[PDB]
């Protein structure tokens, strides 16, 4: 059973900056891609951003381009999501999740999706 | 601004053979040879095979007294015997066309 | 008590590979018997240390 | 393209980028997917083409019928030799062709990158490229995807190259 | 592209219910789909994997299928604990984004 | 060299010319002839090497001689499997090699043209060439035949290229 | 049976220009090369010029280079031979003919020769 | 290169006649040869194809051969209608031209 | 690389040098050694993989047992045909692959030399190189060994090239 | 039996120049490499220099670089060793020898070593 | 790299003697070794070829071996004529030179 720890939530004024930290254990963090997905209070899910297993490939949606930054460290098995120019719409619960890996001749092919979720960090503006 | 083109590598120590070189290390290899067996006689075509370790086909079909305890199966896929198949024809004699009868009894619907 | 497609006297063989080197005597839709002991297809890249 | 890379575990072929916005490795989706599909098809073709029929190898014979037993042994030995020789040759040829195909794929990717830029990147000789003009994450993504625009950065690359 | 789902679903206990997911034909057919289940105030858990399979711990009563551009999730042996929200997730290469539906309420 | 050409039906490989004197397609005689000869030799070698002898496949046997019938069936099945596997592998390998050979021929023709000119034609990237200097039918024929003279038009090509 | 129609003959003064038209039917005009061959009155045959099946390859003899022009249209299945700087030697009967095609793996290889001839157009100077 | 033919040929009806064609060894041997028949005031028709074959409608009495640099055309069962002119055609790659002979008269 | 060389009998691949200190031919040690090892391994693999067993081909039979004799003849003919076809195809494929490998080795050596110099040698088109800067025996040895230093003679090569 | 003839010995003053000539017979001189090896009077052997079978590859030791020159002629089957800036240490007996050839698919691979030696020429300074 | 040999060797007639040759591990192991015999005032002759073989005319009593970085030459059936000097020759690619030993005296 994989374990995910999420931290960095709290209250931030509009127009400020915030940092979220995700730690993973129980699996090789350098062989599986990661995703940050937000959920509005009382609404449905909303995928936000993601990063490849080996890094070097950051995927963002149209509403977060130029605003959110993703940085992963495989040595520490840590993931940092930096948010800038916060808005009232940013108030939601964020989840850090791993991706699915297809085993093809010993190679882990990234499949767009989430297998195991984290716990959820509430961010209010 | 540096861009490089490389290829995948890992700690795998699998060895493959080529017509130009031997014992070349590759990231992954696929085995085409099976050297592992379950070690147990399973059923073929979903039909239980007959076991005659303590008897013989000649002793089974002829109703040898030592083979009375053996059960009769409605159908089987193949016949299995063992090395200690000393209980065949108790009365000495020659079984003419024994091999053909042995072959014909391998699988009965 | 098991079901398989190939029944080698040493033991049952449940697989789909085309070659086997366990025993020449086989019953059923068994793979062809090969005298070799190592048949590996190289599918990945040539692994070299760096 | 001398030494291998242990930092890329999401694709056989890929690139490594490093700029002011970070660094990392990224596998090329199209080439890796095509290579995976072709290798899988090759393996499936090799495995599947072995047609199998319900047979019973091994026939018992009487002592008198030793000639038929010798004939059966000769047939079995001939089949064994043919299968062993054919399998060994097939394995060797397939391994050689797969290695050559991987090398050709790497060379084709390098040639595609060089053809796409042709002036914008100084070549070091080890497969790496040094961009004369400033390149961001968007530029790296465009280069990897294959939609790089030559005239957009040609002037900047020429200006940077003429500096030395 | 956008994803549309029914606002809610209903079903008597012990019966079977069906949830439909639809999207653009360009990306839905080429890529795969995923069905997720989220409880009330709990972390969502994956249910449908690779359009045909399910992760460990998922009961066999759940089933999934994908015909044309429409994905169908079937739930049998409905129980009180099964009452939860369900989400449909796809991937789009034209926009390079993971698209999630509005969610479905089962009762 | 992305899309095929339906206007050339006189050769597998060839060129397309267009100048003030007209336009059209022309197959390269030497390369097409060599490719045709090699493909014909390959087909003849594949067909001819199947040595055939006057044989009678299929032997009738009595009910008692069931062992010999089973042996004959096993031999026939083994021959059938060997032939099917070998034929499938041979067909796949020959098709792959033929496609690779055709691609290599196209690449070799392109490289030969580029080596012959090396400065005279701007490359568009789709396999086409744009001549800086004025080229007539004689120039096109000389280029196709392989007897193009570099210094005869090098000055004109340089003068036209330096204009931009 | 292929059909060939030839037109454009007549009387032209020396030093003038003339046009000959050849139309073909019963066969694909774009897959077979064409030839114009002249015959002097009371003398033997004399090959004049030719053009490839796909065009792009015009063959002329030393006595007609720079004087005769060949233009073929596959859409109309027509062939035009333009003669300039006419001389008294040009008076002859011209014939428009198709070439031979070797079928090699579905490919039509042009063979130097004439299979079916036309009718003959007399040109006098 | 040039092609030379006998000025004329003669033969009694019902007999066989032979026509010879010669040329340069450089091009005649490598390439093929063709024999054409032309009537009086009529369009010529091909007779010999690929040095061994003939087109449809040509009687089997005609025959052709090519030895060394010399081509031979043999006509058997000579008839009144067979009286016509015959021409020899070759191809030259050095000059890239189709060469025709001076013609032969059969009587 | 059009005509062969009869003056080099110490290696399949090599170079020819000629300067004020003399002239001669010199085989490249590394490439020739690798090619020799690979060819020897190929030959050893082809010869060795033929597994042989103590057998007795040819069985005598009585006049009555003509069916078994016909079966033996059919088996022998099938084995002969399979072996002949497989051997012919293997020989043809191996010869083609060896010729292609030799051509690839020559092309790789030429590309390696050109990549090592890239400006220092004018190309004639026949595989030869003309050094702009003065080159001694040490320079030739460095070029052949692969340890040629670009910036050491780059200035001299540029100065000599700008003369014309 | 191969035959080797060595000539050019004598007495030379220090700082002068000298020439040694080696002629070979009984074997193809163009398919086997050559070596010049010196031996001090009363001391052991000392390899000096060598040249490849096809020429184009001259091997010298650190003590003779820039001082000795090797020139072979296959047409005359002759070998010339030119020594410049002679020293008292050069007084020794020189031997001209052939190399070993490995027959690999009709190719003569040069093996570092000497099979048949010459006779010996004494050089004194 | 340098080569070291014993200054001299001794042995009664009819017995066997052993000569040892040592060198740098980098080049000795990869390359081969040669043993040469030189008489008093005579041209040296090769004895050991390819570390296992000997040229024609060499008696079978001589033997050679190479273990690790050490080469051993064994002489059996020692005779009066066998009294001669022996030399060890190797090749070095780092310096690209043929290295000879100091010589061994047998008596
Ligand atoms: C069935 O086989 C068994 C074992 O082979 C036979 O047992 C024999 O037992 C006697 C004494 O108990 C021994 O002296 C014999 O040597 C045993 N036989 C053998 C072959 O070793 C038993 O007699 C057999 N029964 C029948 C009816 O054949
Ligand atoms: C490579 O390392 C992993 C780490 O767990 C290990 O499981 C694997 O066995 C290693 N590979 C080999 C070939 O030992
Ligand atoms: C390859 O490895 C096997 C493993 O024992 C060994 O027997 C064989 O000699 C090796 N071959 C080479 C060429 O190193
Ligand atoms: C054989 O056993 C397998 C596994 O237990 C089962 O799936 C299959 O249905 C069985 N076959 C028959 C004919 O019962
Ligand atoms: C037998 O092999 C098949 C694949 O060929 C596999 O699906 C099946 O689970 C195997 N059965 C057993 C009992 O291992
Ligand atoms: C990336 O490439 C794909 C096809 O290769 C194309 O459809 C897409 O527009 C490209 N993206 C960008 C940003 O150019
Ligand atoms: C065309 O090429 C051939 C050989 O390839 C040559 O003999 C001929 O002279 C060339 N023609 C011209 C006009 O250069
Ligand atoms: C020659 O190359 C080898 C390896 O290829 C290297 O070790 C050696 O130093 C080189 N020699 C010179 C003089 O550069």
């Amino acid at each position: 059973e994989v374990q995910l720890v999420e931290s960095g939530g709290g209250l931030a004024k509009p127009g400020g900056s915030l940092r979220l930290s995700c730690a993973a254990s129980g699996f090789t963090f350098s062989t599986y891609a990661m995703h940050w997905v937000r959920q509005a209070p009382g609404k449905g899910l909303e995928w936000i951003s993601g990063i490849n297993s080996g890094g070097g490939s950051t995927w963002y949606t149209a509403s977060v381009k130029g605003r959110f930054t993703i940085s992963r460290d495989n040595s520490k098995s840590t993931l940092s999501l930096q948010m800038n120019s916060l808005r009232t719409e940013d108030t939601a619960v964020y989840y850090c999740a791993k991706d699915g890996g297809n085993a093809i001749f010993g190679l882990v092919i990234t499949n767009y999706g989430l297998d195991s979720w984290g716990q959820g960090a509430v961010v209010t503006v | 601004d540096t861009l490089c083109i490389g290829y995948h590598a890992n700690n795998s120590t699998d060895t493959v053979d080529t017509v130009l070189e031997k014992n070349v290390t590759v990231t992954h290899s696929v085995n085409l040879l099976e050297d592992k067996h379950n070690g147990k006689l399973c059923k073929l075509r979903g039909v239980a095979p007959l076991h005659l370790g303590k008897c013989n086909i000649a002793g089974w079909i002829l109703g040898n007294p030592e083979c009375e305890s053996l059960s009769t199966a409605s159908s089987w896929s193949y016949i299995v015997e063992t090395s200690n198949s000393d209980n065949g024809t108790c009365y000495p004699g020659d079984f003419i066309n024994y091999e053909e009868l042995r072959e014909q009894l391998s699988s009965v619907s | 008590d098991c079901n398989t497609t190939c029944q080698t006297p040493e033991g049952a063989i449940n697989t789909s590979l085309p070659f086997q080197n366990i025993h020449p005597i086989t019953i059923g839709k068994c793979p062809k018997y090969v005298k070799s002991t190592k048949l590996r297809l190289a599918t990945g890249l040539r692994n070299v240390p760096s | 393209i001398e030494g291998g890379w242990t930092g890329m575990v999401d694709g056989w072929y890929g690139y490594h980028h490093q700029n002011e916005q970070g660094s990392g490795y990224a596998a090329d989706l199209k080439s890796t997917q095509n290579a995976i599909d072709k290798i899988t098809n090759k393996v499936n073709s090799v495995i599947e083409k072995m047609n199998t029929q319900f047979t019973a190898v091994g026939k018992e014979f009487n002592h008198l019928e030793k000639r038929i037993e010798n004939l059966n042994k000769k047939v079995d030995d001939g089949f064994l030799d043919i299968w062993t020789y054919n399998a060994e040759l097939l394995v060797l040829l397939e391994n050689e062709r797969t290695l050559d195909y991987h090398d050709s794929n790497v060379k084709n990717l390098y040639e595609k990158v060089r053809n796409q830029l042709k002036n914008n990147a100084k070549e070091i000789g080890n497969g790496c490229f040094e961009f004369y003009h400033k390149c961001d994450n968007t530029c790296m993504e465009s280069v990897k995807n294959g939609t790089y625009d030559y005239p957009k950065y040609s002037e900047e690359a020429k200006l940077n190259r003429e500096k030395i | 592209s956008v994803l549309t789902q029914p606002p809610s679903a209903s079903g008597a206990p012990g019966q079977s219910v069906t949830i439909s997911c639809s999207g653009s034909s360009s990306n839905f057919g080429s890529n795969h789909v995923y069905w997720y289940q989220q409880l009330s105030g709990k972390a969502p858990k994956l249910l449908i994997y690779n359009n045909n399979r399910r992760p460990s711990g998922v009961p066999d009563r759940f089933s999934g299928s994908k015909s044309g551009t429409s994905a169908s999730l079937a739930i049998s042996g409905l129980q009180s604990e099964d009452e939860a929200d369900y989400y449909c997730s796809v991937w789009d290469s034209s926009l390079n984004n993971v698209l999630f539906g509005g969610g479905t309420r089962l009762t």
